[PDB]
């Protein structure tokens, strides 16, 4: 009666940062000592927790979140920090409770010649809020003077490509991230 | 400042084809937007094209009676600019410039957008006889 | 496809004297256009943006005045220094288009 | 990964279409890419471009005209190259190599003995 | 795209005597390589890569050399069986992705 784990981190192909997939996990058996003795995990890190005290806390829910984000970036992925990701793509409140999971996948999700599959938005009128992703592709406002959907001056597509690429360096390598939250 | 620099021009004549190039120097040229404006002799200047960063898309945007010719490629790794002059007539015979313009940023990011021209080359001449 | 006029295209007055220059249009820009200056066989110059900022680095006798449909660059007082051509240049989208072009002369 | 084998061909007429097939072995990784290489008589090697079977891309290098590199399936697990009416000038032996990701052994499987197409 | 240009044409050399290789690029390549060997009647042979690192069942008398703009391959140990036509390979700036021209090595 485990826990689905396995198909969240073996899973073929990961979502974009700023639509970020949602699971939930309850009623269930969760074993987290074959997540953490693994050397797969190159970054591995919880908040409020014990990493080896897991098998004595019980939850109501947990919920895991995934995406894919730029190599030296995962410093954005920590509740009060800031940057592209955790101003307009991923909000991590101050009161986190859970573990963050991060790995180089270059073999997995960089093609030759560009891989033109993964986003992240750069315009934004607002912060986000914890636990809160949108996906719509409004064409962003950046003056008093409205465009009504067309991208001239001052009215720019938020949108933007990572474009990963085998052969990059190790800060731009791509990297998979998985993040649990707890009740 | 920052120069832009094109390079050949010559004496072709018409029924063929023709590559023309532009080497940026200090801008961060992967990310930025680039025009070719073409001035005519005794006449006054035309956009010709626009290639976006590829990083947003790749796109080229062509003129209304230019669209089925000219065009447009980007070589990055080295900051170099390509024009494609797919057939000479008559009339391409003109000066070729490679232009960029306004700056602008929102908290992280800033690029060269390209809309009203700041910066321009020395410009080629380009015959047809 | 906006069309654009810069009219007139023969504009000539002693030194000192004021002038007036339109970039009319056939439909409506907020406040998009520049204005550039090209004297004979050189790069053509930038001077406005905005269709009222002027260059950091230009002389400021050049006054960047209207917006909305009809637009006017004027100079303040003429010098026989700044006898060019002034391209006006929508600036909203697409296809960028610049204007017919004024060249300017000098009074007897 | 292992062992690739091609169809070892032979003349035909002044252009028409033919048909290269590769194979694979088994074992294979996630990513996945076969490329094409070619091999004039006597001279050096040139690249055509290549292919990654799951979710087909074909990257051509600027050269693609008569260059129509397809997978067209996983049945008998093969990356066909494919082109239409070439006449005389690309009568060469032609090489299918194998790759992986984390870049390297990819290009450890270089074929084994390939096709001289003969075209006129 | 960048010429991957290899010098000498042919390497005349003894059995035994240690013999060099030189490959030169026109550009940045600054760690992606290889070196290939290409007995005639069969496909060429993958030998290093990354400039340095031997590839898996070759002899260790094969050494990685160079990088950036400049490389260089050397061989110790001049068997019967290694005088071939080699070949220098980038795998970065896809599009073009090209090969050298080889090197006859022979007797004497």
């Amino acid at each position: 009666n485990l826990c689905p784990f396995g198909e969240v981190f073996n899973a073929t192909r990961f979502a974009s940062v700023y639509a970020w997939n949602r699971k939930r996990i309850s009623n269930c058996v969760a074993d987290y000592s074959v997540l953490y003795n693994s050397a797969s995990f190159s970054t591995f890190k919880c908040y409020g927790v014990s990493p080896t005290k897991l098998n004595d806390l019980c939850f109501t829910n947990v919920y895991a979140d995934s995406f894919v984000i730029r190599g030296d970036e995962v410093r954005q992925i920590a509740p009060g920090q800031t940057g592209n990701i955790a101003d307009y793509n991923y909000k991590l409140p101050d009161d986190f409770t859970g573990c963050v999971i991060a790995w180089n996948s270059n073999n997995l999700d960089s093609k030759v010649g560009g891989n033109y599959n993964y986003l992240y938005r750069l315009f934004r009128k607002s912060n986000l809020k914890p636990f809160e992703r949108d996906i719509s592709t409004e064409i962003y406002q950046a003056g008093s003077t409205p465009c009504n959907g067309v991208k001239g001056f001052n009215c720019y597509f938020p949108l933007q490509s990572y474009g990963f690429q085998p052969t990059y360096g190790v800060g731009y390598q791509p990297y998979r991230v998985v993040v649990l939250s707890f009740e | 400042e920052v120069q832009l620099v094109e390079s050949g021009g010559g004496f072709v004549k018409p029924g063929g084809s023709l590559r023309l190039s532009c080497a940026a120097s200090g801008f961060k040229f992967s990310d930025a937007w680039m025009n070719w404006v073409r001035q005519a002799p005794g006449k006054g200047l035309e956009w010709v094209g626009r290639i976006k960063s590829k990083a947003d898309g790749q796109t080229t945007d062509y003129a209304a009676p230019v669209k089925g010719r000219f065009s447009i490629s980007r070589d990055d790794s080295k900051n170099t600019l390509f024009l494609q002059i797919h057939n000479l007539e008559s009339d391409d015979t003109a000066v070729y410039y490679c232009t960029t313009g306004a700056l602008v940023e929102s908290r992280y990011f800033d690029w060269f957008t390209g809309y009203y021209f700041d910066y321009w080359g020395q410009g080629t001449l380009v015959t047809v006889s | 496809d906006i069309q654009m006029t810069q009219s007139p295209s023969s504009l000539s007055a002693s030194v000192g004297d004021r002038v007036t220059i339109t970039c009319r249009t056939s439909q409506g820009i907020y406040n998009y256009l520049a204005w550039y200056q090209q004297k004979p066989g050189k790069v053509p110059k930038l001077l406005i943006y905005g269709a009222s900022t002027l260059q950091s680095g230009v002389p400021s006798r050049f006054s960047g005045s209207g917006s909305g449909t009809d637009f006017t660059l004027t100079i303040s007082s003429l010098q026989p220094e700044d006898v060019a051509t002034y391209y006006c240049q929508k600036y909203k989208s697409a296809p960028l288009t610049f204007g017919g072009g004024t060249k300017v002369e000098i009074k007897r």
